[PDB]
Parts: C-alpha cells; structure tokens; sequence
C-alpha cells in the first residue's frame, strides 16, 4: 500500500468522522460504521448502526498501554449492533467467514495478536528496542524532508473534538462561553 | 477491624462451626429448578466502587465496612419504552436479583456460588486505595514551609543593603 | 370518552417516548 | 456549575482545588466572620477543564451541576463503572443511568491513571450521547440515503466489494474504535 | 539473500515472546541483535514485536490473504530462531 | 426457531422487545369484521405479538367484548360506530394504520344491506380510501375459494367481482382465499351439527357429491401473520385449502360417527328441487330482518354453492408457499369441539 | 430551530445565559419545552401565572418566605437575601416562586 499508492474505489470508515478529504477518491463506494452521524456518515452509500462506548463491552489500550474495558450501561438503541458483529456478519456474507463467533473467541484472537490485551487492567513494561529500529530505517529517516511548521497542538478546541462531543449541547455553550 | 462484638460474633460462630457438602459444579442448578438458559447468563463478580460525591468508605472494601460488599450482577438486557405510558420495560427475570440481595462477604464466596450454580463468572478486583499524603503536602506544617518559595533571602536586609 | 393517556391512539399528537433524537439523512 | 452559597459550610475544598489541583487560582474566601462567602469577587467563569471536579470535591451541594440539574435523585441510578475513551488517558468512570438514559458520569478512584480527577469533556459529553443517533441501516438512492435492513445494506456492500480488489479497498479507523 | 525476501514473501511478522523468561531468553537475544538488519532489509515491512510477561515466544508470518503460519520458538537459540524464520520463508515460497 | 420481521417499511425501528403483549410490534392494523369468526383470530395473532390493532365494529358492546382482552393497555382499539357507507369514518379508522384487513361479508342477504353493497360497494370504497392515503403498506382480503365471476350463487359471485375492483384499485393487496373454515365459533360444523340435532329432516344437496376443502381457524391465522411478514406476497392469491379433501358426504357421516348419532338423518333433498323452495325464500329474505329460524342453509345460493367442487386450483398460491403444514379438521384439536358433544361414551 | 438550539434559561429564578438542566424527555417526540411535555392543551401554564404576579417590596436585607401566609401549611421557611435587588431584578423564592426586591442596601 505504500510502496505503490491506489485509488481506493471501496473505503470502510469505522467511527471516522475525522478523515482527511484526500482520503476518499470522491468516486469510492464508502461503508460509515459508527454511532453518531457526522461528516462520515454524510458521505456514506451505506450507513451502518453500532453501540457506543456505553452500549458496549469492548478493549481501549492507553497511551501508557494498559487495556481497559468498558461495559454495557444502556441497551443498544434501534436496530443497531456491536461492530465486531456487523464486521463477523459482513464478512459471511460476502464470502470469507471469519473464525470468532464469541466475545470471548475475539478476546483469545487479541491475545494471540498481541499477549498483553489478555492482561485486562495491568501495564506491561515495553523492551527498549528504539534504538534498533532507528538503526534499522537509517535510509527513510534519512529521506524524510524538513517543513515550514513549527511544533504545536492540534486541537483547536478542546470541547469538540469527536463525533461525541460536536453533537452535545453543553459542549457547545462552553465553546461560545470561551468564544466571547 | 478491631471487633463489631454483635450478633455478627454469633453470625461469624454459626459460620464456621458449619459447613457444607461438596458437590460437582452445576449439580445445585438443576435442583434449583429455575429455567436451565438462566445459567447460561454470564456474571460479574465486582465490589462497587466509591460514590464520588460523598467521602464515607462504608461501601468500599475498607476495615471499617462490616456489611458484605462483593455483588454477583449479571449483564444487561434489551429496555424499552412503554407506548402508551413511557414505562420503562423489560424481559429480563434476573435484571435486579444480583444487585439488591447477592451480597457476599469475600470474593471466594461469590465463586464458590456461581460454580454451584453454574455461572460462568469474571472477577474484578477493586482498584487499591491507598491513604498516602503527597510530599508537598504531606502535613499541615507543610503548608507553611519554606518549600513554597525557598529560604528567605536576606539580601533585603538593611546591613546587607549598606 | 374524554381522558386517555398522551400515547392512546386517541390523543391527536400520539406520543412516542423515545429519549433519543435520531439523525436526518441530508437529501438528495 | 451552578451556585447554591446559601448550603455552603466553609470548607476550603474548593478553593484549595483550584489553587494547588487546577491551578487557575480564582476562588477564594472573601469576607470576616459569618458573612465570608466563597467565590470569584468580580464575575468571572471557571476556566480550568478540571472545572467538574469542584462539585464532586462539594461536600454540601453549594456547587453543583448545571446540566445535571433537577433531573434525578441518586437512588434512581443504576450505576456501571467503565472508562472514558474522550482521551488517551482512559479515565475511569462511573455512568449513572435511569432506564435506558445515562443521566450522569463521574470519575471512579485509580491512581495509576485518573487519581480521582475527571476532564469536563468527558464528565459533560453524555448530553450528545441523545442527539444525531444512527438507529437503522441505511443505503443510498436516487432520493438520498434511506431506512434499509441489515440484509439490503449487507447485499449492497457485497455488490460494491465484487467490483473492488486488493488495495482497491481501503479501511479508516476512527477515534472510538475500539480493539475487536 | 534471503532475508531480503521477506517484504515480497511475508505481508507482515510477528515476534512473540515474554519479558523476563528462561524460555525467550533466545527470543530476545534475537530481536535485541537481528531486529535491526531485517528491519534494514526490509524497510516498509511490519515486524511486530509484543511482549508479555506470561507470552509464550513464537513466530508468525502472514501471507497473502489472510494465511497464517505460528512457528514456536521456545527454548531456542536465537540461530535456530533465524533458521525457523527462513523455513517460514520457503513455506511462503511453496504458497 | 429465530423470530422473523413483519416485513413493513421502518419496522426496524419501532420494533423493540421479545415479540410478546408487552413488546413493541411496528404494525397498526384496521382490521374490518373485527367481531366476525374470522376477524377475530385475526385480531388475536396481530395484538398477540405487540402490535396495535384497531377494531370498528357496528355498534355492540357484548359482540366486541373478547377483543377487549386481546391486547395489552392502548393495543386494541375499538371504535364505536362502523358503516359501510360513510367514507370518513373509514378515513379516521385507516389514519395511523399501515395495514388494513378486510374480513366484512355477509352470508345472506337482508333488506337494508344487499350482497352488491358489503361485497362490491364496500371493497371499491375502501380501495380508493386506502390508496390516496399511502401510508397503508399492506392490504389483505378474505375471501371464499369457490368464488368465481362466473358462479350460480350471487354471493360468490360478488365476492369475486369486489375482489376485482381491489386489485385494481391496490396492485399491491394480497386476497387471502380460504375454504370452509373449522373453529369453535364456526359457520361450518355448528350449522352441521344443529341441523342434524335440533332439525326434523337433515336436507343434503344432491348427495353430498360436492367436495371441500376444510381448514382450521388457526391455520388461516397463522397465514394471514406469514404474509404480513414477507413483501413478496404482496399481489399475489393464496388459496388456503385444508390438508384433506373431503366430499360432503364423508364430512356428514364423520360427524354422525363422531357425535354418535343413532342413525343417518340426512336426506336427498337433489337440486332443482331446493331451486323452486328456496327461490321465493329468497325474495322473503330481501324485505324482512334478520331472523333466527331461517338463514344460510334455506337459501337458493347455499344450493348452488353446494353443486360445485369448492377446491383449490390445481397450479396456484396455498400453504406451502407460506410453509405451513395445514392441521386435519377431522382428527385432533379441531374436532374436540363436536367431541364434547358426545362420543358415546358422553351421555 | 429548537432542534439546534441550545437549551437556556429565561433567568427569572436563573440567569440571562444560562445552560438549562434537560433530560432526554420529549427529545423523540420533538417537544424542547418544559410546559409542552407535560401539557397538551393550549391553556394557560403555570409559569404564566406565576410571571403574572408582581415582585412585592420588603424593608430589610433578609425575608422570610414560608411560602403561604401560616408557616406549617406551605413551603419550609426560607431566608432569601435581598442585597443588590430591584423590581427590574428581584429576588426569588425558590418553592413558591414569589419575587422580592427592597431599597435597604442603597441606604434608604
Ligand atoms: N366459513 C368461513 O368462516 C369462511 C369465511 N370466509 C369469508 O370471510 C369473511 C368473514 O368470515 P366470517 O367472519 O365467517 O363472516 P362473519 O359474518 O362471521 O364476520 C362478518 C363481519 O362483517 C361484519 N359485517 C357484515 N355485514 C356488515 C355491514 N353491512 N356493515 C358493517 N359490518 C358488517 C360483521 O359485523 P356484524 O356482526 O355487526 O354483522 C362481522 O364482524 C366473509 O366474507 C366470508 O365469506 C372465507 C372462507 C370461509
Ligand atoms: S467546596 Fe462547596 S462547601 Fe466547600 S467552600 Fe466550596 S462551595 Fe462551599
Ligand atoms: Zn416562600
């Protein structure tokens, strides 16, 4: 995919409201996955219903790694379901049945890809390896260019930064309040 | 932690002079007689954490909570709204049961039920709470020590100054 | 024949008690 | 945050908060004896994004939530405790629900992660967690995007995905995607 | 030679192994001393080091559509780590 | 066994709950000739599954009190004053409903209403009324299985030219055609029965030659409910025969067996002999009310209805389309009811 | 229009520009008032009543409002500040909703 760049003429967002617009050709035939309608949900053939962080039970890994996971405080609202489902469900009808047909299958298959995601709840310490990596792509640090911007945030404003948080109400008298 | 020197002396008596029989997981289930895809319902075994609105630690796992503490709760099921009077609605039998009366004192007691019943069951561990002091405050002298902006200097001093 | 609940079929603006606003696909 | 100065006993939870905790510095005791009273004495908003945390360190309501305001009772509540996935760090939560509504969220004791804190962002997006919802599969036509079941939409995805092959087809995932 | 065919071979490589174990002490002697030049090899391919204090240290390699083939590599030295990497290679030849 | 949808637009989301009296169907139904035999089973299998039905009946608080109970609070709803002639009580009745069941038919005629008022009028009406709103998804008639344009019987007849007109009208409407339909409040073998119980001679029309095709009240429920729940039914005919056909003969018989009758009370009363007794009959019926002692089987039309074969067209649309396996009327549940009657060991 | 705004507060008991605390009642139904989820009709609603009366002078920088005129049959006794009020801004009592206002603090 890197090495030799292709027009997408499918694209398959999972909760991505934020997309670059360069992303999608504006020609593909583009799946929305997610719970809020938003800027993907606008430009989507096919809009597909998923729970929400509180509708689910599903694995977030920190940024210091440590997995977590949520639980179902409300039921699921309409006719929507848990993505993991509505991607298993896709993927027999189209042809190429997956494995898992349990949570607990697609928790064994996470421990398989990476072990720590069975340890729920602990850090696990990470080997430094940096440097071998840096040594291992001396070529490509060294192809990379230098750009006219200077080091700073992106987040222009902290109350609306997700699908989420657009769509609240609160949020938005907070940004008109800072915004005065 | 000292003692609650009550009736819980004689509840705690009763315990361990008693005991019961061992029996293979699941067996007690079918003399139950409840419906067999009750089992089937996964459960969690968790202590609820501290409300954050209040400071009491009656409800944590703390020495000074007496009452047992250690819920079985199953997961949740299917709401929906009632169309002529907006009622909440349900079709789950086990919806409250875990919450109000399954209270158990330890976390063993609460395996050793499900594995009776047969309930498949995850433990959680409550997040420890531990009642250390940072350094920079670690007491009310502290609030007043030289830490906020150094020793004085005394460079100000009418000698120093002449 | 004069009272009935606000989601009767009677009620001239029936009453669904959903809780959740629900998105409007733009046209076209 | 709402304002009940009548109900405060004269700790200093608050303005020690926001003095050593959030560091913006703006609330303070002003006043001798029975008339002191608590608070900004010039009209100024809570700036901090620690701002929440105020009314939970509150012992006695004098500080409460505005957008949480006269809509339930604490007996009412179911209470789940999950994380938040508003940010990286992945708070630990507590979501207060009253049937299938989550009414509020507040932060839950872990030291490694959030010792007690909670961000407003996260404490205040629940209100669009009702607002903009996906409930049914859609799939577009001639008359724009429309109610279609799980077959149809599922039908449509495997004709768009015959046409595609290889790196034709392409994934995004979004901010709150989570792991399976 | 060979290790330049991991990138046309392999669609990406998994390194298991546990932090602190008697059993991936090879595993880590491998990704602490060859990680670097397969890397330098193979530049755009992703070589996937997880680690986990109960792991189990094994090798993966995905090929083309999905096939997946796990080679343990437990108790081995990190030679015979380097020589189950080229069987997955020729495996992936045979494919 | 995995439940499935009522196939109606945006169903997925109103639909909420197990399927039961408490749970949420997405169907409101206006089902005409709710009081009927018929109507009423109707009724049962859409409220039963969560669903809101409403219910106008001609005035009668005793007739309609069985619905009262179908369905949870606010699901069944019974509006007061039905006719047939007044097209915006018939636009009020339709408002909220997506599908709309028309199980209005009389068997005889009287003065006030005659069969090309309730089986013409009435359908042609309703037809247009349905279509200008458009919010109505589904239309479903019922109708008899004899029914045919060119039939002796006027009933059948008419049936069959209103069933036209809604075709036209709706291309979409589907025309439920069962046979003789088999239940406790059943025109069919109570009427057998009190003729050969509580009547001097039991008159068979020729003898008994004419072969039917019973089925059973729930059969024909649970039809009605399988094409609810599929759109590919729509604009097609379903002729709901029973599992068995059966001459009227045999059906006699087995209820003089069944009910053990000491012998046979039926007589030959052929055709062309009940076309000279009841023709006048006939016309006594069309300038007098309704009256108990005389009705549907004292009738021209009964007679010719009971010289053809009421069967089922050999290629056409029945149960197995819709995958049901219809239950015997002449073994089982359905017969316990003349069972009880006696048996012989009764009595 | 109300589907977008923001939910606020007239300030009466609140102020000008205030969030307004909502539940999710209605939200589905399309109503985004306090008096049209509850009220069908087209009445007179009881914040109608109560704007209708008129903010009542008290001397002193303190009322007590029992609510009704005998203290045991209306609200709980109230201790209401009257600093810095005027008939434009009164002061409320929470349970009744009657306004208050006097001229004490400006040395009168
Ligand atoms: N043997 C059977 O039961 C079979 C029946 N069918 C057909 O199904 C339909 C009904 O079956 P069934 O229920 O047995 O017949 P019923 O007479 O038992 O039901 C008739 C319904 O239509 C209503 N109705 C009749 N005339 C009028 C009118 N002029 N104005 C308003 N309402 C009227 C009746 O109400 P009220 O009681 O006030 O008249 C009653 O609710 C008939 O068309 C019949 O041919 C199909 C196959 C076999
Ligand atoms: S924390 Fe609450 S009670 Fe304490 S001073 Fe602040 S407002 Fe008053
Ligand atoms: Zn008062």
């Amino acid at each position: 995919a890197r090495t030799n760049p292709v027009p997408a003429k499918v694209v398959y967002l999972l909760g991505s409201d934020d997309f670059k617009d360069e992303e999608i050709p504006a020609d593909a035939f583009v799946i929305y996955q997610g719970h809020h309608g938003d800027k993907g949900a606008a430009r989507a053939n096919v809009v597909l219903p998923g729970a929400a962080y509180t509708e689910k039970a599903s694995l977030f890994a920190n940024t210091e790694g440590r997995v977590q996971t949520t639980r179902t405080a409300v039921p699921v609202l309409g006719d929507a379901r848990e993505d993991w489902k509505i991607i298993r469900a896709l993927s027999e009808v189209v042809g190429q049945q997956l494995p898992y047909d349990s949570q607990p299958q697609v928790r064994a298959r996470l421990a398989e890809v990476a072990p720590h995601f069975a340890e729920i709840g602990k850090a696990e310490s990470a080997l430094w390896l940096n440097g071998q990596y840096f040594k291992g792509v001396k070529d490509l640090v060294a192809k990379a260019a230098r750009s006219t911007a200077s080091l700073a945030t992106n987040i222009s404003n902290y109350y609306m930064t997700d699908a989420i948080s657009r769509a609240s109400r609160t949020m938005a008298k907070c940004t008109a309040v800072r915004q005065q | 932690a000292t003692a609650p020197q009550d009736f819980s002396l004689a509840m705690k008596k009763a315990d361990e002079i008693y005991s019961g029989k061992t029996v293979k997981a699941g067996d007690i289930g079918f003399s139950a007689g409840v419906p067999l895809e009750t089992y089937n319902r996964k459960v969690r075994i968790f202590c609820p954490a501290k409300a954050a609105s209040q400071s009491g630690l009656g409800r944590t796992l703390h020495p000074s909570s007496k009452a047992p503490q250690w819920k079985i709760v199953f997961e949740n099921l299917s709401k929906w709204e009632n169309p002529l009077m907006g009622w909440t609605s349900t079709a789950d039998p086990l919806e409250n049961v875990g919450r109000s009366t399954l209270l158990f004192y330890t976390k063993e007691e609460a395996a050793a039920f499900c594995a009776k019943h047969g309930w498949e069951y995850v433990v959680d561990e409550p997040n420890p709470r531990k009642h250390i002091r940072q350094k920079r405050y670690l007491g009310y002298g502290d609030n007043y020590s030289i830490k906020r902006k150094g020793v004085p200097d005394l460079a100000h001093l009418p000698s120093n100054r002449s | 024949e004069c009272y009935n609940p606000k989601g009767s079929w009677f009620n001239p603006a029936k009453r669904n008690w959903k809780k959740v606003e629900i998105w409007q696909p733009p046209q076209v | 945050i709402k304002t009940s100065m009548n109900r405060c006993i004269h700790c200093t939870r608050c303005v020690r908060f926001t003095h050593e905790v959030a560091g913006t510095s703006e609330l303070g005791i002003t006043g001798r004896g029975r008339d002191s009273e608590v608070g900004t004495y010039i009209e100024k908003l809570h700036s901090s994004e620690l701002s929440g945390n105020v009314i939970d360190l509150c012992p006695v309501g004098a500080l409460l939530s505005k957008p949480y305001a006269f809509t339930a009772r604490s007996w009412e509540l179911k209470g789940t405790e999950t994380i938040d996935v508003s940010d990286a760090l992945g708070s630990n939560i507590k979501v207060d629900c009253r049937g299938t509504e989550v009414m509020r969220i507040t932060p839950r004791l872990n030291d490694a992660i959030n010792e007690e804190w909670l961000s407003d962002k996260g404490r205040f997006q629940y209100d669009g967690l009702k607002r903009q919802r996906l409930n049914t599969p859609l799939v577009k036509g001639a008359k724009g995007l429309e109610n279609a079941t799980w077959s149809a939409a599922f039908d449509a995805i495997r004709t768009a995905i015959a046409g595609a092959k290889g790196n034709e087809l392409k994934a995004i995932a979004g901010k709150l995607a989570d792991a399976e | 030679a060979w290790k330049t065919a991991l990138t046309t071979t392999f669609q990406e490589l998994r390194i298991t192994l546990s932090q602190s174990s008697s059993s991936s002490a090879g595993a880590r002697e491998f990704v602490l001393g060859q990680y670097a030049e397969l890397k330098a090899a193979n530049p755009l391919l992703p070589i996937l080091v997880r680690e986990s204090n109960a792991a189990q240290a094994s090798l993966t390699a995905r090929y083309d559509f999905g096939v997946e083939k796990k080679v343990s590599i437990e108790n081995d030295s990190a030679s015979g780590i380097l020589s189950k990497l080229e069987g997955l290679v020729k495996h992936g030849q045979s494919l | 066994s995995t439940l499935k949808p009522f196939d109606l637009n945006a169903n997925n989301a109103v639909r909420n709950g197990p399927g039961g009296r408490s749970s949420i169907g997405g169907v409101v139904a206006t089902v005409f000739g709710a009081n009927g035999f018929i109507g009423s089973y109707v009724v049962n299998e859409i409220s039963k599954r969560g669903n809101q039905v409403v219910c106008p009946y001609r005035c009668n608080e005793n007739k309609v009190q069985p619905l009262k109970q179908m369905g949870d609070l606010g699901q069944v709803v019974l509006l007061p004053e039905f006719d047939i002639h007044d097209d915006e009580y018939i636009r009020r009745a339709i408002s909220r409903s997506n599908v709309v069941i028309n199980c209005v038919g009389i068997r005889q005629e009287t003065k006030n209403y005659s069969y090309k008022d309730v089986h013409v009028d009435f359908p042609t009406r309703l037809a247009k009324i349905v279509a200008e709103s458009g919010k109505v998804e589904r239309f479903i008639q019922v109708s008899e299985m004899g029914a045919d344009v060119s039939h002796a019987s006027r009933r059948l007849q008419t049936k069959a030219v209103g069933d036209e007109a809604i075709m036209k009208y709706i291309p979409d409407a589907t025309i439920i055609r069962p046979g003789n339909v088999v239940g406790i409040e059943d025109y069919f073998y109570n009427n057998l029965i009190f003729q050969l119980s509580y009547t001097i001679v039991a008159p068979v029309i020729n003898n008994g030659a004419n072969k039917v095709q019973p089925t059973y009240i729930l059969d024909v429920a649970d039809a009605v409910v399988k094409i609810l729940k599929d759109k590919k039914t729509s604009g097609k005919t379903y002729y709901l025969g029973g599992p068995e056909t059966l001459t009227m003969r045999q059906i006699y018989d087995h209820l003089i067996d069944t009910l053990r009758l000491s012998n046979d009370d039926t007589v030959n009363l052929r055709y062309e002999l009940a076309k000279m007794l009841y023709k006048p009959l006939d016309t006594l019926r069309t300038k007098l009310p309704e009256f108990p002692f005389l009705g549907f089987m004292m009738s021209s039309d009964y007679a010719e209805e009971q010289v053809a074969d009421s069967v089922a067209p050999a290629g056409s649309l029945g149960y197995k389309d819709l995958s049901i396996s219809p239950a015997k009327v002449t073994e089982g549940l359905a017969i316990e009811g003349v069972r009880f009657i006696r048996v012989g060991g009764y009595d | 229009a109300e589907k977008n705004k923001i939910p606020e507060t007239v300030g009466g008991a609140a102020f000008k520009g205030d969030l307004r605390g909502t539940s999710a009642v209605g939200l589905g139904d399309g109503l985004y008032s306090h008096t049209s989820k509850w009220m069908q009709g087209n009445g007179k609603s009881p914040m109608d009543y109560i704007n209708e009366v008129e903010p009542i002078k008290v001397k002193g920088l303190v009322v007590a409002s029992h609510g009704s005129d005998d203290p045991a049959l209306g609200c709980p006794v109230e201790y209401i500040s009257l600093k810095g009020t005027s008939y434009e801004n009164p002061a409320v009592c929470k349970y009744t909703g009657n306004r208050y206002y006097s001229d004490c603090w400006k040395h009168g």
